[PDB]
RNA sequence: UAUGUUAAGUGGAAAAGGAUGUGGCGUUGCCCAGACAACUAGGAUGUUGGCUUAGAAGCAGCCAUCAUUUAAAGAGUGCGU
RNA sequence: UUGGCACCUCGAUGUCGGCUCAUCGCAUCCUGGGGCUGUAGUCGGUCCCAAGGGUUGGGCUGUUCGCCCAUUAAAGCGGUACGCGAGCUGGGUUCAGAACGUCGUGAGACAGUUCGGUCCCUAUCCGUCGUGGGCGUAGGAAAUUUGAGAGGAGCUGUCCUU
RNA sequence: GGGAUAAGUGCUGAAAGCAUCUAAGCAUGAAGCCCCCCUCAAGAUGAGAUUUCCCAACUUCGGUUAUAAGAUCCCUCAAAG
């Protein structure tokens, strides 16, 4: 697991607590607590973390690479943070906030409301560019997928909630 | 989706993967998605 | 209660004098029809001339059955003879001179051209 | 919430506002009393036990259900009430809202409530397939010797038996039936009468249970 | 008991075919001058030059397919009509 | 399905249609959910998941089948002795009568037509649908109950608004 | 209207410093599955629960009468047969 071993972790002014197997990572924007793979061993130097697998058995060399990048995700999201931006394409497609909630008018004869959750913030700009921000990558991604699944892009004119900088295969159907 | 006993690449960009015990093909061309193998 | 093979007098000057019902429209298994229900029918007797000729397969709307209808207040209306009027697929009549009394329950089904053209609506 | 026990008097008709014929059933609900409070910690579930009508007191050498026996008198004397002829219990009600010995009164219902009424249907006795089960009958002419029999009861040697629930002749009626989403038309407090819209199961002078619609 | 294999309830019915499932044995060529990876570093020139074809210059088809600005460069690996 | 074989049954296992009553499979006719589309939308096409419910009435034929007339959201395909005659029918088919064509010298024959032509049985057992008695449930009773389990329901059209 | 799913759609993510719905992990998703709704049900021999009623006097030791509470026989009936 070149991911797991070769690229070691580099905490930057963060507090990681290798509390047995249960790991707890806190920094400027909150605290994250995940339970990593049991068999793996963790070596923590001055502001550096390294993951070591026991055997080179396919399973061990698979959980190693997984649970190194998972901890790297925690430190990078608690020190830097994670953002996902979604563009709304289509005449009359708007996005407005309603207090810890996000309301969309995407041409459905009824507004669609997504309530925010803990550790997650929504924002809007130019009534089109929705923004999801948070510390946990696995939850910001989930929320962004939920918001785009309200109306994913269509192939004939691209209308719909797309990821920003997402290639939309465009067809040329004719009236 | 194509579900057929013969799952093979159709393009150079086609990828053969195994999900949940099934042999599939994923390609950026949606016509080349294939399920069972 | 008009079902298939039921003879009906026609109450207009369209050309048809009697019709037999082939089918009651409105659903699978539908068996009977009352005032305001539309039927398909074959004309069995016609006047010489007129637009409807003997043997034609036409739509008609039922007016004034002898089974009669109940009203929401518990009042019933019954008639002496089953009757029908040939319609033009826009719920509009083919004749111009509807004869005989007509039940008021047709006003709901948007047969307003039939309802207005009848000497008596009851 | 808010159930009650009564007996069916008959059917009649009332004219609503704007004057529509409303077929109604008259239900007489009088001397309803709460006789017990079933509680989770004592019974495993909460309910109120309601007694209805009025038995005569215990007497020596009673020969019919008209007089309460000692078990029933003692049970109804633990609350302060006369022996009752019909005892049911209700789960949809909130037990804390009720108190043992209190009188479930007719005006717990208000006109426009939507109710479920439970009765025992009218008896029909030994009845055949075409009435008990709505089955069609065979031809009445054309040499037919099949008029009101049930049809085949099965297949041939594969099976070699009749499956359970074949819809064969037997005793019709007398079953517990619940009619749903009926509405009370008016309440008469002096006559202690609920007018329910439509018809309810059972013979005249039977027993009906009214309670709030579960839907 | 010892040593291995299988993850499919295979064991406890089938085939042509299809498949980065997985273990064993040998061959073989790339290699710390540093392959294989996206290594987010450049991608173009006279020049589609010639048949240039609906005008079409990585697509309707004969390719003539010349050296490289260059640590590495193809009259364009290649998605395209 | 049409066959092959001749293994059970000739001291009898009634064969086609229809009626009555169903029951199961899913290779799904409709309705529910999807992927791909040479899917602009309404329309479609094809494949995948799904058996919960539903899945028409007539004319002609003994007909199954089929064609046609009108419907329908749809008029699904199969198994159950081509389900079901100790549940019904008896139009076809397969006795005895008669006739036509045809074959035979003839008696007669044809899976060629045509008219006619007895459908028995009081249910012992299992099974099934309903109803009672006995004992049990560690005293003898009256009533009110929980719910382990089991069964039932489960379909869908059109119009208005957006 | 809830819970779990099918086909499917995913998010995070290594095997394979890339990609990747899957291996670990987390979603979402059908008239179908379980519950919800209706009815029956403790012979549920696993025979359940609650409230109430009855409670002695011989024994020569009950293998005990006869009675309580409660039922019935029998009789008048129907909302039931
Ligand atoms: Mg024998």
């Amino acid at each position: 697991s070149r991911v797991g071993k070769k690229i070691i972790d580099i905490p930057s002014d963060v507090t990681v607590t290798f509390d047995g197997n249960h790991v707890t990572v806190k920094g400027p924007k909150g605290e994250l607590s995940r339970t990593l793979n049991e068999r793996m061993t963790f070596k923590q130097e001055e502001n550096t973390i390294e993951v070591v697998r026991p055997s080179d058995s396919k399973e061990d060399r698979t959980n190693h690479g997984t649970t190194r990048a998972l901890l790297n995700n925690m430190v990078q999201g608690v020190s830097q943070g994670y953002v996902k931006v979604l563009e709304l394409v289509g005449v009359g497609y708007r996005a407005q906030m309603q207090g810890k909630d996000l309301i969309l008018n995407v041409g459905y004869s009824h507004p669609v409301e997504i309530k925010a959750e803990e550790n997650i913030t929504f924002s809007v700009e130019k009534n089109t560019v929705v923004k999801v921000e948070g510390i946990s990558k696995e939850q910001v991604g989930a929320l962004a997928s939920n918001i785009r699944s309200v109306r994913p892009p269509e192939p004939y004119k691209g209308k719909g909630i797309r990821y920003q900088g997402e290639y939309v295969r465009r067809k040329e159907g004719k009236t | 989706m194509k579900v057929r006993p013969s799952v093979k690449p159709i393009c150079e960009k086609c990828k053969v993967i195994k999900r949940k015990g099934k042999v599939m093909v994923i390609c950026e061309n949606p016509k080349h998605k294939q399920r069972q193998g | 209660m008009i079902q298939q093979e039921t003879r009906l007098k026609v109450a207009d000057n369209s050309g048809a004098r009697e019709v037999l019902t082939i089918k009651v429209l409105g659903g699978s298994g539908r068996k009977t029809a009352n005032i305001g229900d539309v039927i398909v029918c074959t004309v069995k007797n016609a006047t010489p001339g007129g637009v409807v000729k003997k043997g034609d397969v036409v739509k008609a709307v039922i007016v004034r059955t002898k089974s009669g209808v109940r009203r929401n207040d518990g009042s019933y209306i019954k008639f002496d003879e089953n009757a029908c009027v040939i319609i033009r697929d826009d719920k509009g009549p083919r004749g111009t001179r509807i004869f005989g009394p007509v039940a008021r329950e047709l006003r709901e089904g948007n047969f307003m051209k039939i309802v207005s053209l009848a000497p008596e609506v009851l | 919430t808010k159930g009650i026990l009564g007996r069916k008097i008959g059917m009649t008709q009332v004219f609503g506002e704007n004057g529509e014929l409303i077929p109604v059933t008259v239900v007489e609900a009088k001397e309803n009393v709460v006789l017990q409070k079933k509680t989770v910690e004592v019974d495993g579930y909460n309910a109120i036990q309601v007694g209805f009508e009025d038995k005569k007191a215990y007497k020596k050498d009673a020969k019919s259900n008209k007089y309460a026996n000692k078990p029933a008198e003692g049970h109804a004397k633990k609350a302060d009430a006369a022996p009752k002829r019909f005892i049911r219990e209700f789960r949809n009600v909130d037990v804390d809202a009720y108190e043992v010995g209190q009188e479930v009164s007719v005006d717990t219902f208000v006109a426009g409530d939507v109710i479920d009424v439970t009765g025992v249907s009218k008896g029909k006795g030994f009845q055949g397939a075409i009435k008990r089960h709505g089955q069609s009958r065979g031809p009445m002419s054309h040499g037919s010797h099949f008029h009101r029999a049930p049809g085949s009861v099965g297949m041939a040697s594969d099976a070699s038996r009749v499956f359970k629930g074949q819809k064969m002749p037997g005793r019709m009626g007398g079953n517990t039936v619940t009619v749903q989403n009926l509405e009370v038309v008016q309440v008469d407090t002096e006559n202690k009468v609920i007018l329910v819209k439509g018809n309810v199961p059972g013979p005249k002078k039977g027993l009906v249970e009214i309670r709030t619609s579960i839907k």
